[PDB]
């Protein structure tokens, strides 16, 4: 009974492919037969130019549960990145990710994306979801910032 | 006399004492520290009994030691996910997963304060205590006694 997470998405699909930010990837998966998997999306999101991100290409999963919009989409980095706000499982946290916080029905994929990249280089540093990033920024900001280089320039594509 | 399942299901001073001169090595015995969860459950039932009295703290400490002595030394052993599934269950870090954070952290605290003074600890671990021991949080303002204490041992790992 997801006919209406269904529609909703296929023209998010359309959407996003008449105009979307350049060097962003955001594609339905497939499903065993061929036919498009609307509720599964496998996205990629591009470092921001003039920060330690820049250069990299952050892979990312797009989950829609059957109840789309009432509920945000549940997004994953894949492999998990090294962020403040990143859970160890690659889970990204986002105000408008969170149904009891900021998501409505006026949040596009396109907002998600851009959101979850401005987060990149602009962590919410008094909410984290993993220990081991929040440690390192506040305890050594130069050594955040050079684990943050490198793993641009690992994911470098 | 006491068992140590009646004690973790419901923990006080008493029936720690009662557990026996040996109570310390039960409690690591009885415990399955091949899980991390499990190891954080009862670490946390065993301090919340603690008590600034000479047979209940040293009760206590003997029994954080064993206990944890038991799940570090194991080479398998993630300590990581124990920290981080310590602080989520302190309330000081949030997870994916639905948790009751606990009502009191005096006892945990002053358990940790012991804890990291010992040799089984894993002096990687003090960082990332600190860091979520010194974050703002309404629950350690109240246990500003145990949380001062605490913080001035970590500085000396």
């Amino acid at each position: 009974m997801s006919g209406i997470a269904l529609s909703r998405l296929a023209q998010e699909r359309k959407a996003w492919r008449k105009d979307h930010p350049f060097g962003f990837v955001a594609v339905p998966t497939k499903n065993p037969d061929g036919t498009m998997n609307l509720m599964n999306w496998e996205c990629a999101i591009p470092g921001k130019k003039g920060t330690p991100w820049e250069g990299g290409l952050f892979k990312l999963r797009m989950l829609f549960k059957d109840d789309y919009p009432s509920s945000p989409p549940k997004c994953k980095f894949e492999p998990p990145l090294f962020h403040p706000n990143v859970y160890p499982s690659g889970t990204v946290c986002l105000s408008i990710l969170e149904e009891d916080k900021d998501w409505r029905p006026a949040i596009t994929i396109k907002q998600i994306l851009l959101g979850i990249q401005e987060l990149l280089n602009e962590p919410n540093i008094q909410a984290p979801a993993q220990a081991e990033a929040y440690t390192i920024y506040c305890q050594n900001r130069v050594e955040y910032e050079k684990r943050v280089r490198a793993q641009a320039k690992k994911f470098a594509p | 006399p006491a068992d140590v399942s009646t004690f973790l299901a419901f923990p006080s001073p008493e029936k720690l004492l009662r557990l026996g001169p040996k109570s310390s090595v039960l409690i690591a015995q009885q415990t399955d520290t091949s899980d991390p969860e499990k190891v954080v459950s009862a670490f946390l039932k065993v301090s919340s009994v603690f008590k600034d009295e000479a047979t209940v703290r040293m009760a206590v400490q003997d029994a954080v030691d064993a206990l944890m002595q038991k799940a570090f030394n194991s080479s398998s052993f993630n300590s990581n996910t124990f920290l981080t599934r310590l602080l989520v269950h302190m309330g000081l870090l949030k997870s994916e997963d639905k948790v009751k954070a606990i009502a009191n952290l005096y006892g945990p605290l002053m358990a940790l304060n012991h804890m990291v003074q010992q040799d089984y600890f894993p002096k990687a671990l003090a960082p990332l205590l600190l860091a979520f021991v010194t974050k703002p949080n309404s629950a350690l303002e109240s246990c500003s006694f145990a949380r001062h204490s605490l913080l001035q041992t970590l500085y000396k790992v």
